[PDB]
RNA sequence: GUUCACCACGGUGUGGUUGAUGACUGGGGUGAAGUCGUAACAAGGUAGCCGUAGGGGAACCUGCGGCUGGAUC
RNA sequence: GCAAGCGUUAAUCGGAAUUACUGGGCGUAAAGGGAGCGUAGGUGGCUCGAUAAGUCAGAUGUGAAAUCCCCGGGCUUAACCUGGGAACUGCAUCUGAUACUGUUGAGCUAGAGUAUGUGAGAGGAAGGUAGAAUUCCAGGUGUAGCGGUGAAAUGCGUAGAGAUCUGGAGGAAUACCGAUGGCGAAGGCAGCCUUCUGGCAUAAUACUGACACUGAGGCUCGAAAGCGUGGGUAGCAAACAGGAUUAGAUACCCUGGUAGUCCACGCCGUAAACGAUGUCUACUAGUCGUUGGGUCCGGACUUAGUGACGCAGCUAACGCAAUAAGUA
RNA sequence: AAACUGAAGAGUUUGAUCAUGGCUCAGAUUGAACGCU
RNA sequence: GGGAGAAGGUACGCUGUUGAUGGUGAUAGGUCUCCUUGAGCUUUCGACAGUCGCAGAUACCAGGCUGCUGCAACUG
């Protein structure tokens, strides 16, 4: 899993302010680094059919949320997928 | 979640009274202080104030009345709710109980009784029968 | 059955069918007696009771 | 007038849908003083029921899991 | 009782609130989808503005005549005819209003989320290992029974059983703990250990600022049984075989026993998948337990679960009753 | 002046009951048919 | 995967005009070399118009095709 350590870094680098933290930007940035990193997790265990369900619950989240950032502010959207590729 | 905050207000009345609680308190704003405002004028409780809180919020406390130990406000009913409004014009106004309730209307004018849209000629969102 | 529920799909009765359709609405049809016979009712009552079989006008028998 | 173009009838082939009929066959129902049993209702005499599988003249039986809409405890 | 008609049949509406918009229901009478995620859609917090689309009002045009209803007028009355109204819910176009819905600008934190510290747990996946016990194989002791039943018998045993001791093989499940205890969306999940991993609970601060709820289709997961391929196979055990019981016994009971049960990867997609109770909100007497926290002074309080009662209320009744089947 | 006036239930499941729920009935109507007159 | 060329249809010669296109590349402009233009030759497709016959895949050449059913899976 992620670290405190890089956990902090992916904040630090998608900051809307002073230690927020709970921007759609960064909250989006975390919940990527977070999915992909699982993709290791469920490559040894694809028969892990509940900590998937935990998975697509954060993919639902980055969802909202990008659909909220499209709605409120455009060029704050096609900025933040460009850097995370989506 | 909650969608329907008018019909939260009258909910919140309606339990406080059939428990025969001395006042209803609940968080604040100008429709329901609309409302809140024309149960006083119209006899029905016995004041409305509003408390500003702390964080922009406040607080919509109302004194409820009781007679010979009976709520005062027999029925409370919502007709104008969120899955289906309910719009009037001026002669189409529902009584409650042949005029002895009111029906609150939502007017141009605002939030008032039906006997007085009538009087005014004006219809509006027939949003509550209080009898 | 919300409101939404009722636009959607809307309440449907369900006509019933005639209890006489050999004679397609019509008060009274014309036969030609195929077999005229007695017959026995059913379980509480006991007859022997007249029955013709009919080859009516519309099609029917 | 001739010829070409368009075109109706009509013809040809191959499919689709649908009605009536069809030896035989499946279950459903009704009908008597039938034949075989007695599956369920009481703890119905092996608690019953659900899903599934195997078996059996027939109700049904048995296995696995589940339920109480199971009495006696 | 009707009467120059009266009955019957056909047909429509009614009664039928029996498709319930007005105006019904879904614990047990028919009826909550097995559970979840989620698309379209429906609905949606607070404050200050803008707009006027919805909404409301006014005016104007139109809504043919007839019909319906009201006030009259002519047939001797009536049916009938007829004058003027009213109505024709509507549609269009302007004007006004701005409480609510719609569309928008700005702002807010109370719904929803994020970061940080602690905590509990049979949550999931992959490996490893431990101890009982059964079965089997091989030996030592030992001799006439063992097993089973309501009784027996089949069966096993003088080729030495059963019992007892010592070794070896193998598979499956994890006694006690153990608990209306816990975790999980449901299905489900119990020896112990490591690795990968989900959610939840909790005090405070900081942050985003309605990002929400529900959700047709859709997708995912989904007991047991069952199917495919490949392994394994101790116990139990469908089928099957025998012994009984019986009138019969394709059963119940007895002795065996194969698929299955176990593992890997895939199908299946169903259960009384049940709380026979969809999900999410807010409010409404109280009492006593219990699990994980937290804060105070052995108690007290406050949270999130999980139970037993019990008011009001609801219910045909049973009963439910802050984990509602109450109020919305 | 007026057009603004309108709403009934019963029988039948049971030993009996309440509920549910179907079936049936009493009303009005017709470009009607048929039977008697 | 197939069945399937299932079945069954329409056009097809010559003459003239005309559109598109692949190849090779002389002549020029910027060393078994490279780029653009492209003469001549050549390729494959169309359209329109006319014309002759009984007949235009004209000769030789060159599947007949369907329905039901037994058997064996098939190539061999």
């Amino acid at each position: 899993m992620l670290t405190n350590s890089d956990r902090e870094q992916i904040i630090a680098q998608y900051q809307r302010g002073e230690n927020d933290t709970g921007s759609p930007e960064v909250q989006v940035a975390l919940l990527s680094a977070r999915i992909n990193d699982l993709q290791n997790h469920f490559k040894a265990h694809k028969a892990d059919h509940h900590s998937r369900r935990g998975l697509i619950r954060m993919v639902n989240t980055r969802r909202k949320l990008l659909d909220y950032l499209k709605g409120k502010d455009l060029g704050r959207y096609t900025t933040l997928i460009s850097q995370l590729g989506l | 979640s909650m969608q329907d905050t008018v019909g939260d207000m009258l909910t919140r009345i309606r339990n406080a009274q059939m428990a025969n609680k001395v006042s209803v308190a609940m968080p604040s704003s100008k429709l329901r202080k609309s409302i809140a405002d024309l149960l006083v004028s119209e006899g029905y409780v016995a004041s409305a104030v509003v408390n500003a809180e702390e964080n922009n919020k406040a607080t919509l406390s109302i004194e409820l009345k009781y007679f010979e130990g009976k709520a005062v406000i027999e029925t409370i009913q919502r007709f104008s709710r969120p899955g289906l409004r309910q719009h009037r014009g001026k002669d189409a106004i529902p009584t409650v109980k042949q005029g002895m309730g009111v029906a609150i209307v939502s007017t141009s004018q605002g939030i008032m009784s039906d006997r007085a849209a009538r009087a005014a000629g004006i219809g509006g969102e027939v949003v509550a029968f209080v009898a | 059955a919300t409101t939404n529920q009722l636009i959607r799909k809307g309440r449907k009765t369900i006509k019933e069918k005639s209890k006489v359709p050999a004679l397609q609405a019509c008060p009274q049809r014309r036969g030609v007696c195929t077999r005229v016979y007695t017959t026995t009712p059913k379980k509480p009552n006991s007859a022997m009771r007249k029955v013709c079989r009919v080859r009516l006008t519309s099609g029917y028998e």
